[PDB]
């Protein structure tokens, strides 16, 4: 009827996100799956608190993999922890392809839609991802009656939506036919953030720790003496500096293998090391005595 | 030409033409086109229909004689096709009756106090959405506190759909009071509510309510930008915009450059750049200098916000400096950078002859090219369409 | 059982997860949660892969009284192995905030399941310190003569971490930060050094007040501790020693190398200045001529 | 003490260079050129 049928923006929490990465990378290249527990609010805000994982089966994600025995047993235990909730979709991984549902996954999805009408399938590709930001897309089936009569604009209302074009026409068509990709956003807490952030309990020790001293002497001689040799090469470099066009010099007489860059690198690397060394030793001496 | 290229079945392609049609015929009756191309109007559905029925009131801004009569079929209680017609009818009624709206306020209120107790199906939700946009318009600037309380009950009754409308609705009614009571409730309830749309409403609402406050608004701004939520920071930006409106300020600019650089959430980055436009309409030739630097920024959001700043800023007489900033941006590949640019161009060069300056002519031609091309994506097509209708103010 | 516990590395997921579990059971107000820690061990390196909550009831009155449903742990576990054989029951997490002697009763029950000494992982949920709020303790049983005959005790082991590659890209993807625990560049390491000092200062304070309590509130004298403080003072550096002179000489070499490195870099910058300037001299000649031609074109 | 003077003189020369380098290049870039 008037039902907007606004497609799900998936607010996947920070905890859910890490768990799925972990599950998926280990199964590489076979497809891994398990279900998403959550709550659905509004008409488009599906909040995924957490996921639980299905044992990997030989079938590469299929309706068969949905086993009623495993499910009952896992859910009854989560009841005791109060961590039982509604099934708001299923995750899976295509790790050997870019994000998109094939036919087999479409049947998997179809059984999911009867279960729950706003079931999503969120494809985590966790290695081929063209961006540093893990390329993840969310899909939901859209029924053929609605598509043919071009009710598809009606499904995209109240969502800016998200652009997935890397397979051009094919990609677009597939996406539409499946469901339509929507923004994935991360709800994190500042309790969670702080935990991730600290990652070194031996900070207090290690900065007062100074390296055994036989190694410092050794290093300083190496560094000076080595720069004598890259200075000879420096001299060669500036014999030239006459060819027309800086770029032409780099091609014609093979100006790369650039002494300038190695002396600058080396000098700075050694410089900072010595700043810390003088500071640490000097601090220790006074604090402790 | 716009009608022929752009098809009715798509919600978006219908919206563009319809708002733009209203603009062309704005300030006086003329539904002749609407009648000829009536089949086209009907193909709309969902929120695009809500737009179409609201567009009648754009056309009919002013006219109070036929004001109620013409919207009379479409009003709820009377036959209608759908729930959207019924909701947007109250919204269009308020446009027409705006600025003498004392009467309509009496009418529309009855429907809000009706539905505040309980709400049924979706039909009532879309009705009540439309009702709260209506009241805002009819009561604008009247700052009636008995109305403020009613609206508040729409939020607690918690149909998610009507929640967006009520939030905006408050700020339109209450403009400028900075009523200390209101500010506290709205801030607490944004945390508590989880539905995106209600929070998005109140964020803007907290900004609107402190207007003309200036240095007394100083308190509101700091707290909103300091929140973890991206949503309250989005409203945060505009707290600066509305309170310090109309007077250049050294304080106001600095806070805003800082926000646009220091915050990663991309919507907020756009919102602070927009904000600059309003504050500096006092010396409008300073706007081209302020945003010159930020237009370099490669964050796309910052860029779309740059266009809008000048749009707001130079809205009377055209300024040559402003146009140089926007000429690279008409050509940017990012789809909504272009949309804000073209839109922005029409609001500056409104009511300027094409004979006195050749550049206004060229800019009209450019819009028409985008529209014919199908190589172009729809979001530019919408941006072009909306722009022409502002220029020719119908 | 095993001595193989000599380092503990913990996945970022374990630390994250335990903290979440604490509030999804709603145990708060100084109520413990115990959950099972699943992962690899039987190795010097312990790698805690994951964790799961266990139903838990805490009673403050008697610390002889507690609920832990035994049969639950074991069922839940065996399904987890079929997904991944990597996970074994390697112990249990405790929510802190502190070591207890009431942790020992819980310890015994879990030791039936285990083939290694259970790891007792204290994820403190008060999130204190500039370091991790996570201490690692493995139950050692050692024969010791101090009146007692055989002691069983919980011994600190250091904390470090390790992260899988996929999990690591996910951590940076969340953070807008470029991180500062990195021990990265020259800026970062100076920062860490200042942190290291502020860190030390606190630890020493806590020692001072322990001694106080023994001489004013009559905690029974524990000899072992004082023995160690005695050495701390015996192996203390001292001034007036020719040791100090050596360090001073050493310091002279290190300034000599800095001085030379800095001067090398003055050359490098001078070389840049000139280079860019040839490029400008060319640009002016071009610019004179271009202008002249533009006059013709106009 | 001897080295303190050496180092402080050196650092001052890097600062002078930075400030001077950018200025010329702006002037020619504004001017018409290929």
């Amino acid at each position: 009827t008037g039902r907007d049928d606004t497609k799900e923006t998936v607010y996947i929490s920070s905890i859910a996100l890490l768990k799925m990465l972990k599950h998926g990378r280990a199964g590489v290249p076979m497809e891994v799956m398990g279900l998403m527990l959550g709550e659905f609010v509004d008409d488009y805000t599906v909040n995924v608190v957490d996921v639980f994982a299905m044992p990997q089966s030989g079938t590469g994600v299929s309706v068969e993999a949905v086993d009623d025995v495993f499910q009952a047993k896992m859910m009854d235990m989560l009841k005791q922890t109060g961590r039982d909730q509604m099934v708001v979709g299923w995750y899976h991984s295509h790790p050997g392809f870019g994000c998109w549902l094939s036919s087999v996954d479409v049947n998997t999805q179809k059984s999911f839609e009867q279960l729950n009408s706003r079931a999503v399938a969120v494809v985590v590709d966790p290695i081929q991802s063209v961006k540093g930001k893990v390329v993840i897309d969310a899909f939901r089936l859209i029924d053929t009656g609605a598509l043919i009569n071009n009710l598809e604009p009606r499904q995209t209302t109240s969502n800016t939506g998200l652009l997935n074009k890397a397979n051009i026409q094919a990609l677009i068509h597939g996406l539409n036919r499946h469901y339509y990709s929507l923004n994935i956003d991360y709800h994190k807490t500042a309790k969670e953030t702080k935990m991730l952030m600290n990652l070194h309990k031996e900070q207090w020790q290690s900065g007062l720790k100074m390296y055994d001293y036989e190694e410092k002497e050794e290093s300083n001689l190496a560094a000076t003496k080595s720069m004598v040799k890259i200075a000879e090469q420096y001299s060669k470099r500036i014999e030239e500096e006459k060819e027309l066009t800086e770029e032409e010099l780099k091609t014609r007489y093979v100006g790369r293998q650039d002494p300038k860059k190695h002396l600058s690198e080396t000098a700075d690397e050694t410089l900072e090391n010595n700043i810390v060394s003088v500071l640490t030793a000097g601090v220790n001496s006074v604090a402790i005595k | 030409k716009s009608k022929s290229s752009l098809d009715g079945k798509f919600s978006l392609f219908h919206t563009a033409v319809s708002v733009a049609n209203g603009f062309m015929h704005a300030g006086t009756t003329d539904n002749s086109f609407i009648k000829a191309n009536l089949p086209w109007l009907g193909k709309a559905q969902n929120w695009a229909k809500f737009t179409a029925t609201a567009s009648l009131g754009v056309i009919h801004k002013g006219n109070l004689l036929e004001g109620k009569k013409v919207m009379a079929p479409y009003l709820p209680g009377s036959r209608a096709s759908s729930r959207f017609i019924k909701g947007g009818s109250l919204y269009g009624l308020g446009l027409i009756y705006a600025g003498f709206g004392r009467d309509t306020t009496d009418y529309l209120k009855n429907i809000i106090v009706e539905n505040s107790g309980t709400s049924g199906d979706e039909d009532v939700d879309v009705l009540l959405h439309g009702a709260s946009l209506g009241i805002g318009l009819a009561a604008m600037g009247s700052a009636n506190i008995e109305v403020y309380e009613a609206l508040k009950e729409v939020l607690y009754n918690d149909s998610a759909t009507s929640g967006e409308a009520a939030a905006l609705g408050m700020g339109l009614c209450m403009l400028g009071t900075g009523k200390p009571e209101a500010i506290h409730d709205m801030f607490t309830y944004s945390q508590e509510t989880q539905h995106g749309n209600i929070t998005r409403g109140l964020a803007v609402g907290l900004a609107l309510i402190n207007y003309g406050r200036q240095e007394l608004a100083d308190d509101l701004i700091t707290k909103m930008l300091a929140s973890d939520e991206s949503l309250l920071r989005y409203g945060g930006a505009f707290t600066i915009a509305l309170a310090y409106a109309g007077t250049g300020n050294n304080s106001a600019v600095k806070r805003l450059l800082h926000v646009a650089v220091s915050d990663s959430n991309d919507d907020v980055r756009r919102a602070a750049v927009i904000a600059l436009g309003f504050v500096l309409l006092r010396d409008y030739t300073t706007v081209p200098r302020i945003v010159q630097l930020l237009s370099k920024s490669h964050n796309a959001h910052v860029r779309c916000g740059t266009a809008f700043a000048l749009g707001i800023a130079c809205a009377g007489k055209g300024l040559q400096s402003a146009i140089d900033v926007l000429d690279p941006l008409t050509k940017d590949p990012v789809d909504f950078v272009r949309q804000a640019a073209m839109i922005a161009l029409s609001m500056i060069l409104i009511q300027q002859t094409e004979k006195l300056n050749p550049q206004v002519a060229d800019i009209n031609k450019n819009f028409l090219s985008v529209i014919t091309n199908k190589h172009q994506e729809g979001l530019a097509k919408f941006g072009a369409c909306v722009a022409q209708g502002i220029m020719n103010a119908g | 059982m095993s001595l193989q516990h000599e380092k503990v590395t913990i996945a970022p997921l374990v630390l994250l997860s335990a903290l979440d579990h604490y509030e999804r059971t709603q145990t708060k107000e100084n109520k413990r949660c115990v959950g099972v820690i699943l992962g690899d061990a039987n190795s010097s390196t312990i790698r805690v892969t994951n964790s799961f909550a266990l139903p838990f009831e805490e009673d403050e009155k008697n610390s002889d009284v507690w609920f832990l449903d035994h049969n639950y742990i074991e069922n839940m576990n065996e399904m987890c192995k079929k997904i991944n054989a990597k996970e074994k029951l390697i112990g249990w997490y405790h929510s802190g905030p502190k070591l207890r002697a009431s942790d020992l009763k819980i310890n015994e029950l879990f030791k039936k399941y285990t083939q290694n000494n259970p790891l007792l992982l204290i994820v403190d949920v008060k999130q204190q310190g500039v370091g991790l709020p996570t201490d690692a303790y493995v139950a050692i049983e050692q024969v010791k003569d101090d009146g007692t005959s055989t002691e069983k005790t919980f011994l600190h082991l250091p904390c470090t971490i390790e992260a899988e590659e996929a999990e690591e890209i996910g951590v940076e993807h969340l953070l807008r930060d470029v991180r500062d625990q990195a021990a990265g560049g020259l800026s970062i390491r100076l920062t860490n050094q200042l942190k290291s000092l502020k860190g030390l200062q606190s630890k020493l304070k806590d020692v001072v007040e322990y001694l106080d309590k023994v001489i004013n509130k009559e905690l029974p004298i524990n000899h072992t501790i004082l023995g160690k403080l005695q050495d701390v003072f015996n192996l203390l550096p001292n001034l007036g020693t020719p040791d100090d002179d050596e360090i001073d000489v050493e310091n002279h070499d290190r300034i000599n190398i800095s001085n030379n490195l800095q001067k090398a870099l003055t050359v490098k910058t001078n070389d840049e200045l000139m280079v860019i300037y040839i490029s400008n001299l060319v640009r002016s000649i071009i610019a004179f001529d271009d202008l002249i031609e533009n006059k013709i074109q106009n | 003490q001897v080295f303190d003077e050496r180092i402080k003189f050196a650092n001052q020369l890097h600062d002078e260079y930075l400030v001077s380098m950018r200025y010329p290049e702006d002037k020619k870039t504004q001017q018409n050129e290929k």
